[PDB]
């Protein structure tokens, strides 16, 4: 769903960030006071393992929640989408609303255990 | 001058009835029912009656507003002599309103003047020992929505404080407001042997003069503030007095289509917010245009103004899409079939004289916005759950329409093709299209 | 309907054709072919409007037909007459018009 | 009386919000609907007003940066004491746990708490709540909405401090399953050609005359002083044609106008010459290339090796065709626009053994590469994604569109239009 | 307990006792039963034995609500006051879940408080160990049988223990209950007694109210003349007609025979006379006096008579205008479920088929402006308040189109209401 998504990733950052750090609610309220919760800022990354399963209108409900962390100045955010292939396919599925916040910075890295041989 | 702003500050509050509690003006045509909601109250609380009653009406009927009116009106003489406890059957649940009750209970007896401690069935028999058990405290019960307690399967928390009527030393009494009308099928047979069976209907506004003898009785003062009031008051009824008059006349629409005075109550404090000075107030009150564009903005984009704020490719889209919804039998139909007909309706205009026909990967960026807009739904989504528990059984719940692509799931139409063709105007180039 | 109109003209001697003879013929193919809440409400508004024209004047001796000629013909086509005389039977009934004969029609006092 | 601000297509609606809002918590009516679609500026006009009336007190909440209801009230109760701590510091205060709530009797268990405290206050100061995005919470159902219309009423009516209510929320349809509260809305209309691009060119024209890559493109090519009025024009020539090029792709959206500008503008640099900064009309003529191409999309010949190709292009087959015809017209001895039918096992290898160039008979790769395509999502599953293996009641489905198919036949070779006859 | 000590409170101001507030103290439901007179026995001599001699039984009596079941078995553990018990009133329906009466058992034994896992274990540990006494009343059996069968199960394995010192006595709504949805194991364990408790019937429905009428009927009071103050300046009498008694007795005997029902119809009544008395003279809140048939005539009625009638005639002209194309519809198809877009294509050909003064109207309000509505005006608004109200029910889609729309009242109602 969109709401586990948000929930379970909360709480998978949450202890790493206390196993670096020497009660609190699992959404977003500990991204902003993260810098007054742990001190030093924040920049996660996102590795989406196999995207091409999940249900899309959740991932676009998902981003456009993410949209929403822009304005606090002390966190950065890093989308890693590692998708098994068809990056046209990618284009179709998605709200193009998304796409065009999608498309202001990306980068097409091939990684290809075949790649010229 | 102030005083005109004064009289801004006797206008406002009389249109919202937050007066103190002696100038709080009731309409004429319920002042019967009052009375005998008075007589219900007044003796169980005075005269120690405990008996009950449940109060039905439709949406904003001033029955919330009648009963604190009531409180009000007797808080003012009768200070400690009494208790209230409010529920409403949307904030509270089934479980919960137990520790409702409770809660509200021991904030009163340091405002008269170890409860709540406990489990939820550990205070309920608690709660229960203290009111089953010089003057005894009544307590007065105000019921909001009480027809969402009477469900089908538990219906606890009805007959214990139904049985309270029947043994309790303590003087109650019930007051159940809801809208549901025949409230007393709902209900099952070993609850409604424990009550009271008296219910009240609340009136309505029945004849046209009613209402105007209402708006009459509601926008005149009659305290001296201003110096602009004995003009003010004159202007009003100059206006309403007379049939032909522009207030007079507008007034008649809201008997017919709303036939509520809180709508046409609505209507009136931007009305008489927006003037600046004091000729300004009696024009408006006068011309009424105001009103005219005040049912614009109201009316501005729930569908027509949908269909107007859209561009030249939108509409055509929607145009082909219901050419294509007329065709099948259900009136479903897929985007590759839009497309194809959109087309073909575009390889008739170029023919018969110039048109930048688009794309494949550039409709979509449209589409989304058609589907939000609520000119498609989708074939068969079940919209909004009423309750918690009936949406959460849905979030879990895979989708098999996501799982087809963007292009091929099933949109279908909300606004039918003949009814296109009387708003949309015979300037357009597709009007020819609006018809088949 | 031209030939239907055109033999409306034949019937009664007429060599010229007149505006009353389509109405019929259309009624014609209007019917070989085939107390409501909204007829009420129209009698209701009906009512209400002839109250107000007939309280507007001072001059309240006013018959019929120069009634049917001062509020039909500011606006588009003919109302049911037949309704109108239902309305003011009705406004006898509540005593609010006096019929007092063919040539001149007041209000109560 | 109140001290309205002024902006630039509001002029109707500032009214109202002035007129629907005071300081005075009498003449504030209760509960309040701001409606309108994305691409209205609410969140802009709402704010707008409150930057110009610093003496009302607005708490902020966002429900669109949160998921449901539970941390809703979470969200409520942490941030009036937050507020009312930052208005009245002298006021002594229980401070109580904003965790500990989660059904909606504990808010007004514990706002019961919060004001109490709070009664020493010299006026009756009214409190502004609102709540930015009230359709898009993603756990909303019917009996959300007016869960929190009647919170005002069972709090304590006589207290010092009174909390109300404004609403933001949008979808129309929405909002007309409860006309019947009445409660008073402020409907926000669409726009139209001339407003958006009149809004646009007074929101972007202090970004676009003082991005570098504007300043980098003055020094660079010969710079004559140009104004920054001459910067304007050119700023100005740009969002006129913008809109204009492109309106009927994008309907009255903003915000679907604010990224467009910001991916066609640096290309629109490039191509300016020395010269044609005095020459407008001719230097669209010479960057016309990007003014009819969208740019928003970021046609793949597929990874997927031989044998799986032929994989893909048996399971196209059973489209439009179902079993009562396809054993005949495909013996040993139209629907390319419809939904797919359903499959089972095995009618593959029954189609995949036909069309492949006794050649073959091993079809241990054959069955690696189905669950290989049924993790490219291409053909999948219509029941759950677990039981699927073991032949049970399981059909199979093809989800790609005919063009991908069709260039994937001639990649190898194979010729599919013939067997698709209408 | 504790908190009525601080229920009571000082400043009473001498409340004005009338003439009708005398008997609604009387006629208030609390204060040897004529009608359930030989019954009371049957349960207590099947009682009796028991209690003297140590054993463990069970008694089943079942019946319509209104009956007295509530109040015989009260009346059977009263005496016995008199004459090695615990009694306990475990009701059904006021247990919240249904495990949480095994929590009572287990505190009305020794003060404990245990989970509903660990009580039912010390109690079975109780019902078979203990050397030699506990009365029990199930009130409300519906409740308690829900889920799955295994609560009530034990409620009566414990009643076969030889060694257990406990009565039970179960009091349900019908005598199916152990046959329609009990299994046949605990229908052994429920036993053949099963007394029945039919209604009650008018002559005895007449030997009730007097029992609250025992010493005010026909009886005087001293009374001031200026506040309205009765005590048990005239000094007046107040007489109750008996026939209207009897037809109060002749109705709820034949529909119900329901105790509450009676009394309460009798209630009802009484305070008719009071306002009416009020009404004539004024005296507030701060020559022989009677009861008509005509007030009892009015309140039993009042029971019956509804308002949808009333309402739909108040109700505002698209409202009628509403169904009015709704039952069209009906009759067109004959499919007694339209769809929702149907109705706004009916609306629109009603027009056509004043009325150009009304078409204004029905679709803007005045206003040049803003016109051309699809839709008529407000038409969310009153197919809102036709849901609401329960006239109307409408089923849940996301298309505003083809969602059904069903009549919940009788259509021919519908029908007939609309003829005004
Ligand atoms: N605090 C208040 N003081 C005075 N009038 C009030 C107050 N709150 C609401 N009202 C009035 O209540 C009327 C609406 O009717 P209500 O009884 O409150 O709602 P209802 O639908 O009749 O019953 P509810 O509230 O839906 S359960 C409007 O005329 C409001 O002006
Ligand atoms: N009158 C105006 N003057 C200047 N800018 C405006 C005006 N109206 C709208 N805008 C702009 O329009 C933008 C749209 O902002 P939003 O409020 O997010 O739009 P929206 O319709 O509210 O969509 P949301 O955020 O989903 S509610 C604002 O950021 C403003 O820059
Ligand atoms: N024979 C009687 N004599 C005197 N008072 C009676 C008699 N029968 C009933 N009542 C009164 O009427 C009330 C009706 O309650 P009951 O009939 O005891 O309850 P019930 O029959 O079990 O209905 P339930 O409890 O909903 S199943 C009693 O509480 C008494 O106050
Ligand atoms: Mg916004
Ligand atoms: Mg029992």
């Amino acid at each position: 769903n969109v709401r586990m998504m948000l929930r379970r990733s909360m709480y998978k950052l949450y202890s790493a960030a206390d196993a670096e750090e020497h009660d609190v609610s699992y959404d977003l309220s500990l991204v902003e006071n993260f810098k007054r919760l742990f001190g030093k800022d924040l920049a996660m990354v996102f590795n989406f393992k196999d995207v091409d399963s999940i249900n899309f209108n959740t991932l676009d409900n998902f981003i456009i929640l993410l949209k929403s962390a822009f304005k606090y100045d002390h966190v950065k955010i890093s989308l890693i989408f590692n998708i098994n292939t068809n990056l046209s396919n990618i284009e179709k599925n998605l709200r193009q609303s998304t796409i065009r916040l999608l498309k202001r910075n990306y980068h097409k890295l091939d990684v290809s255990s075949n790649k010229g041989f | 001058d102030p005083g005109f702003g004064s009289l801004q500050r006797r206008l406002l509050q009389q249109l919202y009835g937050t007066l103190p509690t002696d100038e709080k003006i009731i309409f004429t045509y319920l002042q019967d029912c009052q009375q005998e909601i008075d007589r219900i109250i007044k003796q169980s609380i005075i005269q120690k009656e405990s008996h009950s009653v449940i109060l039905v009406g439709p949406r904003q009927s001033y029955k919330t507003y009648l009963l604190d009116y009531e409180l009000s009106l007797l808080q003012q003489s009768y200070k400690e002599q009494f208790i209230t406890i409010r529920l409403n059957g949307f904030i509270h649940s089934e479980q919960t309103a137990i520790n409702g009750i409770a809660t509200q209970l021991e904030q009163q007896l340091q405002k008269i003047h170890t409860i709540s401690s406990g489990s939820l069935t550990e205070v309920f028999e608690k709660i229960l020992l203290l009111l089953d058990s010089i003057t005894k405290i009544t307590v007065v019960f105000i019921f909001d929505e009480i027809d969402t307690f009477a469900g089908p399967v538990r219906q606890t928390l009805l007959y214990n404080l139904f049985d309270m009527v029947e043994h309790s030393r303590v003087p109650v009494c019930i007051f159940g407001c809801t809208t549901k009308l025949n409230i007393l099928e709902y209900l099952e047979k070993r609850v409604k042997s424990r009550f009271s069976q008296r219910v009240i209907y609340m009136p309505q506004i029945q004849n046209l003069d009613d209402m105007v003898d209402a708006v009459r009785n509601l926008l005149t003062v009659r305290s001296e503030i201003s110096p602009w009031v004995s003009q003010w008051n004159e202007t009003l009824e100059k206006e309403l007095s007379d049939p032909r008059s522009n207030l007079n006349r507008h007034i008649r629409m809201n008997f017919e289509t709303f036939r509520s005075l809180p709508t046409l109550k609505n209507s009136i404090i931007p009305l008489v917010a927006t003037s600046k000075n004091f000729g300004s107030l009696c024009t408006a009150i006068k011309s009424c245009s105001f009103l005219d564009i005040y049912n614009k903005n109201q009316l501005s984009n729930n569908l027509t103004g949908r269909l107007q704020s859209l561009s030249d490719l939108e509409l055509a889209i929607l145009i082909s899409a219901a050419r294509v919804a007329l065709r099948a039998k259900d009136g479903s139909f897929n985007f590759n079939l839009a497309y194809a007909e959109y087309e073909k309706m575009i390889k008739a205009i170029n023919s018969r004289i110039t048109i930048k026909l688009w794309l494949k990967k550039d409709v979509k960026n449209v589409w989304e916005n058609l589907v939000q807009l609520d000119f498609f739904t989708e074939k068969s989504a079940v919209g909004l759950r009423d309750n918690a528990t009936a949406a959460f059984y849905a979030s879990n719940y895979q989708f098999q329409g996501t799982m087809i692509p963007f292009d091929l799931r099933s949109y279908q139409m909300q606004i039918i093709l003949q009814e296109l063709r009387r708003i949309i105007p015979k300037s357009n180039m597709y009007y020819s299209w609006t018809q088949l | 309907m031209i030939r239907l109109a055109e033999a409306h003209a034949k019937m009664k001697l007429k060599n010229v054709v007149e505006l009353e003879d389509v109405q019929e013929a259309v009624r014609l193919i209007r019917s070989a072919i085939k107390k409501s809440v909204i007829q009420r409400k129209l009698q209701e508004d009906l009512s209400r409007e002839i109250m107000n024209v007939l309280k507007d004047q001072a001059s309240d001796s006013m018959s019929f037909n120069e009634l049917i000629k001062q509020i039909n013909e500011h606006s588009q086509d003919r109302v049911e007459s037949s309704d109108i005389q239902e309305a003011l039977s009705r406004l006898q009934q509540e005593d609010k018009v006096i019929v007092l004969g063919e040539g001149v029609r007041r209000s109560v006092r | 009386n109140v001290t309205t601000p002024e902006v630039a297509f509001r002029e109707y609606q500032t009214n109202c919000l002035a007129s629907y809002i005071s300081a005075d918590p009498d003449i504030t009516p209760s509960n309040l609907i701001l409606q309108g679609y994305s691409g209205t500026g609410k969140t802009y006009t709402l704010k707008k007003y409150f930057n110009a009336n610093p003496n009302l007190h607005a708490v902020w909440l966002e429900p669109v940066e949160l998921v449901s209801w539970k941390p809703l009230l979470q969200a409520i109760a942490r941030t009036v004491q937050y507020k009312l701590k930052t208005l009245y510091p002298n006021i002594p205060t229980t401070d109580y746990d904003p965790l500990q709530v989660e059904e909606p009797f504990l808010l007004v268990k514990t706002l019961h708490n919060i004001f109490v405290q709070y009664e020493s206050l010299q006026e009756k100061t009214c409190l502004f709540l609102i709540l930015d995005g009230f359709d898009s919470l993603q756990d909303l159902d019917a009996a959300l909405f007016n869960k929190y219309i009647k919170l005002n009423e069972l709090l304590p009516k006589d207290s010092k401090i009174n909390i109300k209510f404004i609403y933001t929320m949008l979808e129309t349809s929405f909002l007309q399953r409860y006309s019947t509260h009445c409660i008073p809305t402020v409907m926000f209309p669409r726009y139209n050609v001339d407003e958006v691009s009149t809004i646009l060119v007074m929101s972007r024209c202090g970004e676009l005359m003082e991005d570098s890559c504007l300043r980098k493109r003055i020094i660079e090519e010969q710079i004559t002083d140009c104004t920054d009025d001459q910067f304007q024009n050119v700023a100005a020539n740009f969002i006129h044609l913008i809109v204009q090029a492109f309106h009927s792709y994008t309907g009255n959206d903003i915000f679907a106008l604010n990224d467009l500008i910001d991916f066609k503008w640096p290309k629109y640099v490039s191509r300016i010459t020395k010269e044609n900064i005095f020459e407008p009309l001719a230097l669209y003529k010479s960057a016309i290339k990007l003014f009819l191409s969208t740019d928003d999309n970021l046609s793949q010949t597929y990874d997927l090796s031989i044998i799986s190709k032929y994989l893909l292009i048996a399971s196209y087959i059973c489209s439009y065709l179902e079993p009562r015809y396809d054993a005949s017209i495909f013996s040993r001895k139209n629907p390319r626009y419809l939904q797919p039918s359903l499959f089972a096992i095995e009618r593959l290898l029954a189609i995949f053994q036909a069309i492949f160039p006794s050649l073959m008979k091993a079809n241990i790769e054959v069955f690696q590469n189905l669950s290989e395509l049924h993790t490219l999502k291409l053909i999948a599953t219509t029941m759950n994604k677990n039981i699927d293996y073991l032949s049970p009641k399981v059909r199979w489905k093809v989800n790609v569109p005919w063009e991908i198919i069709k260039e994937i036949s001639e990649s190898v070779h194979f010729n599919i239009s013939d067997y698709f006859s209408d | 307990s504790r908190f009525e000590n601080k229920l009571k409170t000082t400043q009473k101001h001498q409340i004005v006792e009338t003439i009708f507030s005398k008997v609604k103290k009387q006629l208030n439901s609390s204060y040897y039963l004529p009608a359930r007179e030989n019954e009371f026995a049957s349960i207590y001599l099947s009682a009796y034995s028991a209690i003297e001699s140590d054993s463990a039984t069970t008694i089943y009596v079942a019946g319509t609500p209104g009956v007295g079941k509530t109040l015989t078995v009260r009346e059977v553990v009263k005496e016995l006051l008199s004459s090695d018990f615990l009694y306990v009133e475990i009701n059904g329906l006021k247990m919240v879940k249904p495990t949480d009466c095994y929590e009572t058992l287990w505190n009305k034994v020794s003060g404990e408080r245990l989970t509903w896992a660990a009580s039912m274990e010390s109690l079975e540990f109780y019902f078979k160990r203990v050397p030699k006494t506990i009365v029990v009343l199930l009130d409300e059996l519906d409740a308690m049988v829900t889920k799955s069968q295994d609560i009530m199960y034990n409620f009566f394995n414990w009643t076969t223990y030889e060694n257990a010192k406990l009565i039970v006595i179960a009091v349900a709504n019908t005598m199916d209950l152990p046959e329609r949805q009990l299994g046949n194991k605990i229908t052994s364990r429920i036993g053949f007694t099963r007394i029945m408790f039919t209604g009650y019937t008018h002559e005895e429905l007449k030997n009730i109210i007097d029992l609250r009428l025992k010493g005010l009927n026909d009886s005087f009071f001293y009374v001031d003349t200026k506040t309205g103050n009765a005590i048990l300046v005239r000094k007046v009498r107040l007489r109750m007609s008996a026939d209207a008694i009897e037809i109060a007795s002749r109705k709820v005997a034949s529909v119900s025979g329901d105790a509450r029902r009676a009394l309460k119809v009798c209630k009802r009544a009484a305070e008719i006379a009071e306002k009416h008395y009020m009404a004539k003279h004024g005296y507030g809140y701060d020559g022989v006096q009677t009861v008509h048939i005509t007030h009892v005539m009015k309140a039993l009625n009042e029971t019956l008579n509804s308002h949808v009638i009333t309402f739909m005639t108040r109700l505002s002209f698209t409202a009628k205008l509403f169904i009015y194309a709704l039952l069209n519809l009906m009759k067109k198809n004959g499919s007694q479920e339209q769809e929702l877009g149907d109705i706004v294509d009916e609306i629109k050909l009603l027009i056509e088929v004043f009325v150009m003064e009304i078409a204004k109207t029905l679709f803007q309000q005045g206003s040049d402006n803003i016109s051309e509505q699809l839709r008529i005006i407000s038409w969310d608004f009153v197919l809102n308040q036709l849901l609401d109200a329960g006239i109307l029910f409408k089923q849940t889609m996301k298309n505003d189109r083809i969602c059904c729309v069903k009549l919940n009242i009788s259509v021919e109602e519908a029908k007939r209401a609309m003829n005004e």
